């Protein structure tokens, strides 16, 4: 047994994201062009956050995704009921703790 | 809390003495009156014992039954009482404790836990208990009841069984028989105890 | 012979006669090399240094197996730099005190330099590395030991010889801390050497002083550091590398009547050392007075028969006589072997043992139920135990005491004949050797040999290794293995004195696979690492240890302590089964309970509550075939008179002055001078 | 959460418990699995609706177990419905 | 060096479909990469049911 | 004797390995605690990946490789030796900033 | 061959010293031998026999008879009950006086509060370090056996045994028949008496819990001499000649004695079978008797009846010998040798290994069931007070095949509720699971699960005994001891 063993990303240094789906109100459960699309959408801004953190003044917070979802947050809840009744958009609920 | 340790052997014998039904499995019934059980413990003797009892009374260790559902989990304790004149552990529950409700609907059966101890649970003991008063079927008169020697005669006619589920609370099916065409009748037998 | 499949192999040589079958005994290790060092020392800065390297015992040169190399042979330096490129370093670890000491970079040759202070405290050391292997082989660690050097006398010319009497077994006498130095007395010379008799040199007498038929008649002989003492004819001589002088009664013994003498056999260096005292380091005895010669060989007589005679309740008018008196492993105790004839006008001799205590100046009588013929000679030793444990023998038997003095008896053949001169072809014994391991080999000068295991009655008697016609010895290597010494004159000077390596532990397997004995534990652990445990008031000791041994039989650990009980013992214990074996460990704690606070006689209760005792580890049922050594250690309380307070900021000598003079006066509780 | 204990010889890199999820529109499930030292698993289920509106049944199966185990097929039931015991209460601070 | 874990989105794929729901189907996800790199290992798992 | 466990260090002047064992004889259990350290030498301040200095340490049972087969489902691996690189430099994901 | 290998033991003869005794020597009052050992100073025992001999030691040396210095005038010297009290004093029941003796001293003193004859001196010995239970092996009791209660006189002391007075007879008013013993039940914080009404006999209690109360009556043939299990756990051993009884209880129930034979096992009567029991050792856990047919008989003792085997055939009857048990797990035959040249008696001793003993195929026991028991609830004892409430833990590994039932169970579960949880954490190495038992103690009366019958009163104190024991455990689980405690309330 190889056991009390280092974790592998923090002694390999790599950085991680994540990034799942916008989920879709079909009935079926099926995505089209046009929501493939939002999620291309998503994860380029996020590689593109990540490659502009290069900045060398400090923000009091880490995840540079920090700067993206702030103004935004103040009102989750009231996306959620748009959502979850069908009132929102294409039936796409972009959440914001995924990317 | 394992599910294939292994259970091989049944310690307890509890009865509710108004309905009698195969020693080998424990089968509770319900009514407006209070659930009123004894039990005892099973050994190489079959008998109830006063030295047994008498040993486990002293050192604080009493029975314990827990009622389960498909949503719902209750304990209910015996009280600890002086050996020196009992012979097997009682207890009786009102029926307010279990189900408040007394209407006719679909009720689910319950699964009873007979142990020497809850968390330390160390003598496992298996079986059911039903509602009477609200179940759908039984308040029904299905039909004329035949006495015995009126379903003898029946037996070189039979010719198929079948049975049914009253799928929420299994244990109360109706057998009922395909019969030749050289006798004529209905015919539905009944039971409560599975 | 070669093989390489593991087990056991029956050899025998077919011949004409009838030759015995050998089981020989393979395993298969991942230990395979070896290190080898060279010391050497300089006086200026009071230092050692030595050099190491590796080397394989199966492809070294001739010099390197007999440890007389100076520069490594091609093998050694090869594989030397190959282990260095793995990244294989040596490091000294003494042993006594825990300190270690690193090297340096490899040199141009293969060759680790390691500089080393000269101690004389502690003297045992061991040479380890880290675990890198080479090709599925380890190297194995080396324990040694060193000290300063000792000077071995020279020889002036016109000098002569000192010989045993003729026909008599020649003998021979080591140091009891550092072997490798000793001196053998013959019929034909006296060698004495500075190695395992690979360099010898003789020692001779100044012409006149004796006459030549006194220089054949040596009796006994004992070496020191500082000289050498020679028992000629019942008088003790002393030769040093300056004179020979006589001992005489201006240095406290008789002339004519003495019979013996006798030094210390364990080697207790640190704490004699730490001691600040000296004491004796030797003790003659004259058949009817007992002498204990301290340092620079000068002694007053320690005790005349009259007052032990006065001490045993004896009905006076007894012939009451002394034979032997031994050092046993308690520093500071003696024994001594009291003949005690019983209104006589027989043949048969009761044998007591009386102990001497120096620490309380005390005697005391022991339980001895031995009787013995008039002719018989006795010489008994003690054994590495805390409890004493003696083994005696009278030139045909050989007698034991076991478990403080309980289990008495002689020692026996399996066939139970008892006598060992019956299996011996009629001859007498010639050398008992104990170890720190246990195990008593016994010689006869017929050269055969017999084995014996401590707190074990039973006798094993060896294969024949030697000729019957051979002169030899048996002593001890740099390590604590048997080598035997043949000696034989009309050679050509370089092979007078060859000496041969035993391997006893394969002969002791091949009998127990004819026999078939087994040792009924798996393993026995502790974490005794040392001899010498000393503690203060605030402080306790905390002693771990553990059996493992088959399913159920029922076992444990003997704890046994002598001496005086100053303490308490906490033992706990945790008893675990699997995979059919039982583990029994136990954790056992010594400390002291006593307040010394607002009490009267502060100094009393503080004398009351001190001193030393001993303690030893054992497990519960134990046989041959037990390769474990029983932890023996001491506990003393007490200051050591060398642990003391400073304030920062001070010292003796780093500030240079003069003298000083003043007037101090009207200041005090008239005029002072100072 | 469940943990899974071998008797015999398991299945090291493939997880011994298989889980179907009869309505997969109604409900979002994530699962975490991982091995231990002894071989024993221990698998978590997250379970939750995905908008406003049924019910479903998740099964975990022993697809290496035998058919003489007493218990192979875990099947639990999962309602998007509110129980019977979710009811709001007012206090009204007089006693 | 840079790590990114996504989750594969079901998709229809557009032809003559005869049942009604479901027909061909596959698994999208977005190709990303970005500037300083030439080489991106791919790992495919199910998500345990 | 039986069963050993071996380190092996490339360029030993920059890795110090250290093994620590316990044995417990009842379970059938030994463990052994490998410490690898640096020494302080065999680098110079840089930038990230300028000077970074690639090592390794082979870690193996005495006898075990080739003759170790753990077999799983789907397959055996070879057991008792692994090599472990070991990077000495600064490593990359560290910034100054501007609080 | 198989179980003992004599050994004896002789000191103090190595030259010709005179000693010689004085006075009239002290011999036991029965036939059989016996081997009385003090609690926790356990190297001071007392071997009664047809001659008596105190050690020190474990029996080591060599040890003059007891004798009486005939300053005082005892009559006829015998012995007829012994009881070591806290301290260097022991105490003698010598021809119906009861004498004190201090073994470091030579001091005989006369017990002078008795004053009717008595017969026999009982009571309970704690060995725990402090000032609670010192003060708890100060109440003695001194009764004459075989007599009529409705006359007879019991008498009681609280200062440890300088003085005794007399007990009232108004408790013991209407209890009819012969008493066979009055006894301190610790375990349930009771005063037991046994009466004898009929050719059964029965146990009568006298403190408000299960006061004016019964047992269930046992058979009660002749005399019968009664042990204590030496931890307050209730456990007591009641022999004679011809029979053998073991109460799990604190005399509530009072049963027989199993014996094992090719894994079936039969009720014993030593009667029914023809054999006569002539000593019997007990020590906290285990049972082991001789009977004088060269035979020697194990058992464990423990709730769910005791398990008694016959151990292998060796010689070790003689006439003198009696056993007792050296340790857990090994017992130890000793037999005094005269010597009439020395006017001193040496000792052999047999050392019975019995883990060993019971590994023969000609048994074929099977093995332990249980791998590991450990926890350090046994160093010490407990306290609990009102509203107040204690936890203490346990560590259990099982065997790799079986499964066992643990079980906790409680002295005096009157004044002690508890409430055990066993949960499972890791696993070993192995792959043995390790089971952690936590138990939660306080007042029976705030656990709320007692009927007013049962749980007899709150504002007086008591003392109770908590066990963790394994319910199935075989024989041979010798060293895998369960583990007790003592809680005071
Ligand atoms: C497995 O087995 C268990 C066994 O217990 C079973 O659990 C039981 O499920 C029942 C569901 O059928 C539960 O019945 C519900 O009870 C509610 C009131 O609970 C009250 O709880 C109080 C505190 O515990 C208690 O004091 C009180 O006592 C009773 O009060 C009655 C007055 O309400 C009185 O008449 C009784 O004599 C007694 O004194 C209660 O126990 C009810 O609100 C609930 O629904 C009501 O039903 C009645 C009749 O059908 C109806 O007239 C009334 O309007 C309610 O209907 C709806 O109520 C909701 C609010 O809940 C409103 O929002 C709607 O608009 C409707 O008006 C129901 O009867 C029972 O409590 C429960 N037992 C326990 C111990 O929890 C499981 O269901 C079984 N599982 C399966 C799968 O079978
Ligand atoms: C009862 O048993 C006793 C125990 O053996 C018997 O004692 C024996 O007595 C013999 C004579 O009585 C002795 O024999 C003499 O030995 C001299 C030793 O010479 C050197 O020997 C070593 C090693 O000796 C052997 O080597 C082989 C080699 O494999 C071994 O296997 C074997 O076991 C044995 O040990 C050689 O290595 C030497 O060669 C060189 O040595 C140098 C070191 O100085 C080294 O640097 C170099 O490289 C060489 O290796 C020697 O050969 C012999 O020399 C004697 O022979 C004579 O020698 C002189 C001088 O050279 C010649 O002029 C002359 O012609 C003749 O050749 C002689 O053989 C025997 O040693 C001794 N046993 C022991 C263990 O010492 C006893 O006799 C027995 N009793 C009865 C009644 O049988
Ligand atoms: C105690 O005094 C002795 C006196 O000899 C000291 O030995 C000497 O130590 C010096 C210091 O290393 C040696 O000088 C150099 O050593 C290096 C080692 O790498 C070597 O490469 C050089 O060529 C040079 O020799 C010197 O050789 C050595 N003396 C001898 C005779 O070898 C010793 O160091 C002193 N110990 C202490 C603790 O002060
Ligand atoms: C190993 O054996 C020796 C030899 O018997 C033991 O020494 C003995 O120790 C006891 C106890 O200290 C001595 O008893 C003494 O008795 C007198 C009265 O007779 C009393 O006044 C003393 O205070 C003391 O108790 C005994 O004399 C002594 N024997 C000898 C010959 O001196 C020793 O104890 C044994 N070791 C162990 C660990 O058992
Ligand atoms: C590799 O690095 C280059 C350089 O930073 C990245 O290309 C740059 O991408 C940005 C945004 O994607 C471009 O800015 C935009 O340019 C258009 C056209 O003028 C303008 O309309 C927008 O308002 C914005 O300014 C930038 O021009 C472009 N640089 C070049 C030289 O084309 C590229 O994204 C990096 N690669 C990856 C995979 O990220
Ligand atoms: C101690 O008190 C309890 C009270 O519950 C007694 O229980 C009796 O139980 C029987 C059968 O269940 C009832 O018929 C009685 O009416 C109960 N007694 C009372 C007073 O209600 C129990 O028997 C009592 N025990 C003793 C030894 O007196
Ligand atoms: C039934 O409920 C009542 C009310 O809490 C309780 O007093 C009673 O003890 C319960 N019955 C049982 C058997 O626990
Ligand atoms: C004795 O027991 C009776 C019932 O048997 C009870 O009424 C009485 O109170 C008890 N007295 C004492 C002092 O315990």
């Amino acid at each position: 047994h190889l056991i009390d063993v280092p974790k592998k990303h923090h002694a390999s240094r790599t950085e991680s994201y994540v990034a799942l789906p916008p989920l879709v109100s079909e009935s079926l459960g099926f995505h089209n062009n046009n929501t493939l699309a939002v999620y291309q959408g998503l994860v380029y801004y996020l590689l593109w956050l990540h490659s502009k953190y290069d900045k060398p003044y400090a923000d009091p917070v880490h995840d540079p995704t920090w700067r993206w979802w702030q103004h935004k947050t103040k009102d989750k809840d009231y996306f959620f009921y748009l959502f979850s009744n069908r009132l929102a958009a294409e039936g796409i609920y972009i959440n914001m703790n995924a990317y | 809390v394992i599910h294939n340790k292994g259970k091989e052997r049944t310690y307890f014998s509890c009865s509710g003495e108004g309905i009698l039904t195969g020693l080998h499995t424990i089968k509770l019934f319900l009514t407006m009156d209070n659930l009123k059980v004894r039990c005892f413990f099973r050994n190489e003797n079959q008998s109830p014992s006063k030295e047994i009892l008498g040993l486990f009374t002293s050192g604080g260790l009493a029975p314990n039954m827990i009622i389960t559902n498909s949503t719902f989990y209750g304990g209910y304790y015996f009280k600890l009482t002086p050996f020196s004149n009992r012979l097997e552990w009682l207890i009786d529950i009102p029926r307010q404790n279990i189900t408040v409700n007394t209407d006719i609907a679909a009720v689910e059966q319950w699964m009873i836990k007979i142990t020497m101890h809850e968390g330390l649970n160390i003598y496992d003991t298996e079986g059911t208990l039903l509602d009477l008063v609200r179940e759908p079927i039984l308040q029904w008169n299905l039909g004329r009841v035949l006495t015995e020697m009126e379903v003898r005669d029946l037996y070189p006619e039979v010719n198929d069984i079948k049975v049914t589920k009253s799928p929420c609370a299994n244990d109360v099916a109706l057998i009922g028989f395909m019969m030749k065409p050289s006798s004529n009748g209905v015919f539905i037998g009944k039971t409560i105890s599975g | 012979l070669h093989c390489k499949r593991a087990g056991i192999h029956t050899i025998k040589p077919i011949a004409g006669n009838q030759e015995v079958e050998r089981h020989l005994t393979v395993d298969n290790s991942y230990i395979c090399y070896l290190w080898y060092f060279t010391v050497v020392d300089v006086y200026y800065n009071l230092s050692q240094i030595v050099t190491i390297w590796v080397y394989d015992p199966e492809s070294a040169s001739t010099e390197e197996l007999i440890w007389t190399a100076k520069k490594p042979s091609l093998s050694s330096r090869v594989l030397t730099k190959q282990m260095n490129t793995l990244g294989q370093r040596p490091f000294i670890f003494t042993v006594e005190k825990r300190l270690t000491y690193h090297p340096g970079p490899l040199t141009s040759e293969g060759t680790w330099v390691i500089h080393l202070p000269m101690s004389s405290d502690d003297i045992a050391k061991v040479i380890r590395g880290n675990k890198v292997a080479f090709q599925d082989c380890f190297i194995a660690n080396l324990y040694f030991m060193l000290t300063y050097p000792m000077t071995i006398i020279s020889e002036p010319p016109g000098y002569e010889p000192l010989t045993v009497p003729p026909g008599s077994p020649l003998m021979l006498s080591w140091d009891t801390c550092i072997s490798t130095f000793a001196l053998l007395a013959t019929d034909q010379e006296t060698f004495q050497t500075n190695d395992s008799f690979q360099t010898w040199t003789r020692v001779r007498a100044p012409p006149g002083i004796l006459s030549d038929a006194q220089r054949h008649s040596l009796r006994d002989v004992i070496i020191f550091d500082q000289g050498t003492l020679f028992l000629v004819d019942g008088t003790v001589y002393l030769r040093t590398e300056d004179e020979f002088t006589k001992l005489d009664e201006s240095r406290g013994i008789s002339e004519t009547g003495i019979l013996g003498f006798s030094k210390r056999r364990w080697c207790q260096i640190r704490y004699l050392y730490k001691l600040a005292s000296k004491k004796s380091i030797l003790i003659a005895w004259s058949k009817t007075t007992v002498y204990a010669g301290y340092a620079t060989f000068r002694f007053v007589t320690l005790t005349d028969t009259a007052k032990l005679k006065d001490f045993l309740k004896l009905p006076q008018t007894d012939t009451l006589e002394v034979m032997s008196v031994e050092y046993l492993w308690h520093p500071l105790e003696a024994a001594v072997l009291l003949s005690h004839c019983s209104v006589c006008t027989t043949n048969t001799r009761n044998i007591r043992i009386v102990i001497y205590s120096a620490i309380f100046q005390t005697w005391t009588l022991q339980d001895f139920e031995l009787q013995l013929p008039k002719e018989a000679i006795l010489e008994f030793r003690f054994l590495y135990s805390a409890m004493p444990d003696i083994i005696m023998w009278d030139q045909h038997h050989v007698y034991y005491s076991y478990k403080n003095f309980t289990v008495v008896g002689t020692i026996s053949t399996p066939s139970g004949e008892t006598n060992l001169s019956s299996l011996s072809q009629g001859s007498k014994i010639h050398q008992v050797l104990t170890d720190r391991i246990g195990n008593v080999v016994v010689k006869m000068e017929n050269n055969v040999m017999f084995y014996i295991k401590a707190d074990i009655t039973e006798a094993v008697i060896l294969h024949t290794w030697v000729n019957t016609t051979a002169k030899t010895v048996v002593l001890f290597d740099k390590s604590f293995e048997v080598c035997i010494l043949y000696y034989n004159e009309n050679l050509d000077e370089k092979y007078q004195l060859q000496t041969q390596p035993y391997p006893l532990i394969l002969e002791l397997q091949s009998i127990n696979k004819d026999l078939g004995d087994w040792c009924p534990y798996l393993a026995f652990q502790h974490n005794i690492h040392s001899q010498f445990y000393h503690m203060d008031k605030g402080e306790s000791l905390t002693i771990w240890s553990q059996i493992v041994y088959p399913e159920n039989r029922g076992l444990y650990i003997v704890v046994e302590h002598y001496g005086s009980s100053v303490m308490t013992w906490t033992q706990n214990l945790e008893y675990e089964i699997a995979s059919g074996f039982c583990t029994k460990t136990m954790i056992t704690r010594f400390f002291q309970t006593t307040n010394y606070e607002l009490v009267d006689n502060y100094y009393q209760l503080q004398k009351e509550n001190t001193g030393l005792m001993l303690l030893q580890f054992r497990p519960s049922e134990f046989s041959r075939t037990c390769l474990t050594a029983k932890p023996v250690f001491e506990i003393d309380v007490g200051c050591d008179s060398s642990k003391y307070i400073m304030v920062r900021g001070f010292n003796k000598s780093r500030c240079q002055r003069r003298d000083f003079s003043y007037v101090i006066d009207k200041e005090l509780l008239d005029n002072l001078k100072v | 959460q469940f943990k899974i204990i071998p008797k015999a010889m398991s299945t090291f890199p493939i997880p011994p418990v298989s889980m179907v999820v009869g309505n997969p529109g109604l409900v979002e499930v994530k699962t975490q699995g991982v091995f231990d030292l002894n071989e024993n698993y221990y698998l978590d289920i997250h379970v939750s609706g995905r908008f406003f509106q049924g019910s479903t049944s998740i099964a975990l199966v022993l697809w290496e177990g035998s058919s003489k185990c007493y218990a192979i097929t875990l099947l639990p039931t999962i309602k998007s419905s509110c129980s019977y015991l979710r009811t709001m209460h007012h206090t009204p601070g007089r006693h | 060096n840079v790590q990114i874990l996504m989750e594969a989105a079901p998709m229809r794929s557009t032809g003559y479909c005869p049942a009604e729901a479901m027909c061909v189907l596959n698994w999208y996800t977005p190709m990303p990469f970005k500037n300083g790199s030439v080489v991106s290992s791919v790992d495919i798992y199910t998500n345990g049911i | 004797k039986k069963l050993a466990i071996a380190v092996t260090i490339a360029d030993p002047e920059c890795l110090s390995v250290t093994v620590t064992q316990d044995v417990l004889l009842n379970r059938n259990a030994v463990i052994n605690k490998i410490k690898v350290i640096d020494k302080k030498r065999c680098s110079e301040q840089g930038m990230i990946g300028r000077n970074i200095k690639k090592t390794s340490m082979m870690l193996k049972v005495l006898g075990a490789p080739g003759n170790c087969i753990q077999r799983t489902y789907l397959g055996g691996i070879i057991q008792g030796f692994k090599v472990v690189p070991i990077f000495i430099g600064c490593p990359p994901g560290k910034r100054l900033a501007f609080d | 061959h198989t179980l003992c290998r004599v050994h004896t033991v002789r000191t103090g003869k190595v030259f010709k010293s005179n000693i010689q005794l004085q006075g009239d020597p002290l011999f036991y009052a029965f036939p059989n031998t016996f081997v009385l050992k003090n609690v926790c100073k356990a190297d001071i025992s007392v071997y009664l026999g047809q001659k008596v001999f105190l050690t020190i030691d474990n029996f080591e040396s060599s040890l003059l008879p007891l004798t009486v210095p005939k300053s005082l005038a005892v009559g006829v010297p015998s012995i007829t009950s012994a009881h070591f009290v806290s301290g260097s004093l022991v105490l003698f029941v010598i021809s119906g006086k009861g004498y004190s003796y201090d073994y470091y001293e030579n001091t005989w003193r006369k017990l002078e509060g008795i004053s009717e004859p008595v017969s026999h001196i009982s009571g309970d010995v704690c060995c725990f370090k402090g000032s609670f239970c010192l003060e708890l092996s100060n109440n003695l009791f001194a009764y004459l056996r075989g007599g009529q209660i409705p006359g007879t006189n019991i008498y009681f002391s609280d200062n440890g045994g300088f003085s005794f007075q007399l007990m009232n007879t108004d408790k013991l008013s209407h209890l009819t028949g012969t008493l066979g013993g009055i006894f301190h039940l610790h375990s349930m914080s009771q005063v037991g008496v046994l009466m004898v009404e009929n050719n059964l006999g029965t146990f009568h209690y006298m403190e408000y819990p299960l006061n004016h109360s019964m047992g269930i009556a046992f058979s009660y043939k002749n005399l019968l001499e009664v042990i204590m299990k030496p931890y307050q756990r209730g456990f007591m051993v009641l022999w004679n000649q011809k029979s053998i009884l073991v109460s799990s209880n604190s005399g509530q129930i009072v049963e027989h004695v199993r014996l094992i034979d090719q894994k079936i096992f039969t009720d014993l009567d030593v009667e029914h079978a023809n054999i006569n029991i002539y000593s019997v050792a007990s020590n906290a856990y285990e049972l082991a008797f001789l009977v004088a047919e060269d035979h020697l008989y194990y058992g464990s003792q423990s709730y769910m009846g005791t398990y008694v085997i016959k151990l292998p055939h060796q010689p070790l009857w003689s006439t003198h010998t009696s056993i007792y048990f050296e340790d857990i797990g090994i017992l130890q035959v000793l037999t005094p040798v005269a010597d009439p040249h020395f006017a001193a008696y040496d000792f052999d001793k047999c050392t019975v290994n019995v883990q060993s003993s019971l590994m023969d195929e000609k048994l074929a026991l099977q093995p332990c069931n249980v791998e590991l028991l450990e926890s350090t609830m046994i160093n010490t004892m407990f306290t609990i007070d009102m509203n107040s409430k204690l936890k203490l833990s346990a560590l259990m590994i099982p065997r790799k095949g079986e499964n066992p039932t643990p079980l906790v169970m409680v002295s005096n579960p009157h004044a002690l509720g508890f409430k055990a949880n066993l949960n499972e954490f890791g696993n070993t190495f192995d792959g043995n699971s390790k089971y952690k038992l936590d138990i939660e103690l306080k007042q029976q009366h705030h656990w709320g699960n007692s009927d007013f019958n049962f749980t007899a009163s709150i504002k007086r104190h008591a003392i109770s005994s908590v066990t963790v024991d394994i319910a199935d455990k075989t024989l041979s689980c010798v060293d895998l001891k369960p583990l007790s405690t003592l809680i005071s309330v």
